[PDB]
């Protein structure tokens, strides 16, 4: 149903990139999701992988 | 976040509390028990006389 044309949207009114808005910077590679406890599950820590896996 | 699993801790890190929700790091001259519960002293070997 939905159709957007993202050419014509001038974010904020003068900057032409998408903002951000997650909670949590994304885990890159290599790594695991965390726990913090109290919040949503949408905000993690990104700890690394255990010795001897991937 | 209410429903959750279990993971054991790996080699090296231990836990005590009921909902860990972190694998604390065992401190120097120091290593997790067998269950990964409490650290011990390590140990050293050298030719002794006993
Ligand atoms: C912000 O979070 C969303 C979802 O939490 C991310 O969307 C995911 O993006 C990855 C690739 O980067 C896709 O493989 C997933 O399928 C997406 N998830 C969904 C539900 O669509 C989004 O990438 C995050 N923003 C940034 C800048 O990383
Ligand atoms: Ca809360």
């Amino acid at each position: 149903r939905l159709f957007i044309n993202e050419e014509k949207i001038l974010w904020s009114g003068f900057s032409r990139e998408v903002p951000f808005s997650n909670c949590s910077r994304d885990c890159l590679a290599g790594t695991r999701k965390g726990i913090i406890e109290g919040e949503p599950t949408c905000c993690f820590e990104c700890v690394e992988c255990p010795d001897g896996e991937y | 976040t209410c429903c959750f699993e279990c993971v054991e801790c790996p080699d090296g890190e231990y836990s005590d509390e009921t909902d860990a929700s972190a694998c604390n790091k065992c401190p120097d001259d120091f290593w997790s028990n067998e269950n990964h519960t409490s650290c011990i002293a390590k140990e050293i070997e050298f030719l002794s006389w006993t």
